């Protein structure tokens, strides 16, 4: 199933997965993709951080579903 | 494997192993105490100021125009949705406000 | 941007640099006013060894940024 990750720049991603697919995997895809870090990234959905040891499917997420991707940084 | 060996590793794994890193990192820790002192102290004459408690009189000239200048220049100009200004709970505030306060569905719309 | 490099002797040294300059970049400039090999520098911020491959706005490094710069050796 592919599944939509917007960011917060006007940008989404489409990305094939599956219900079985663990956060950090998706980081990755998209770390391939668009070239960012997965440490730098913050996957969230219905108002939830989604966490890098829980998959997909633990959030309840389907194909075509939407996320909103985040960048983080560093101070120090 | 892991390679249990001298050579293989003996500068890029702990300042132990360097004089030069190990001082290195001696003298940054000692600026950060400059920051944190300097720092530190000046919020500690403000508050021992603010209800009489020290030999004190009134220095408020020098930061005052720094903070005053400063407080209408830094939380003053802001026309336009910067991301930057929004930390990682403010940009998400928006991510999750479109995910959980963004659908137009209602008991009407059978497609 | 002008930044300031320290070093293990009370000495500090100006370069005309910019936040998209790498690393290896300045230790090159180093090179050339101090005299000293770039393979014999390391440039660390705060304590934070920079990449040779990253550049100095990856570190937050801003105009007149102080930047502790270290002898390295070869084995020993």
């Amino acid at each position: 199933m592919q599944i939509f990750v917007k960011t917060l720049t006007g940008k989404t991603i489409t990305l094939e997965v599956e219900p079985s697919d663990t956060i950090e995997n998706v980081k990755a895809k998209i770390q391939d993709k668009e070239g960012i870090p997965p440490d730098q990234q913050r996957l969230i959905f219905a108002g939830k951080q989604l966490e890098d040891g829980r998959t997909l499917s633990d959030y309840n997420i389907q194909k075509e579903s939407t996320l909103h991707l985040v960048l983080r940084l560093r101070g120090g | 494997m892991l390679g249990l060996g001298a050579s293989d590793f003996e500068f890029g794994v702990d300042p132990s192993a360097d004089p030069e890193l190990a001082l290195a990192l001696r003298v940054s820790m000692e600026e950060q105490r400059q920051r944190q002192e300097e720092e530190a102290r000046r919020a500690a004459a403000a508050s021992a100021a603010e209800a009489g408690i020290a030999t004190t009189g009134t220095e408020d000239s020098d930061d005052a125009l720094l903070k005053m200048t400063i407080s209408q220049q830094e939380f003053g100009r802001t026309g336009l949705p910067d991301l930057s200004s929004m930390t990682e709970e403010e940009q998400i505030a928006y991510a999750m406000q479109m995910s959980l306060q963004g659908a137009e569905f209602g008991q009407a719309e059978s497609a």
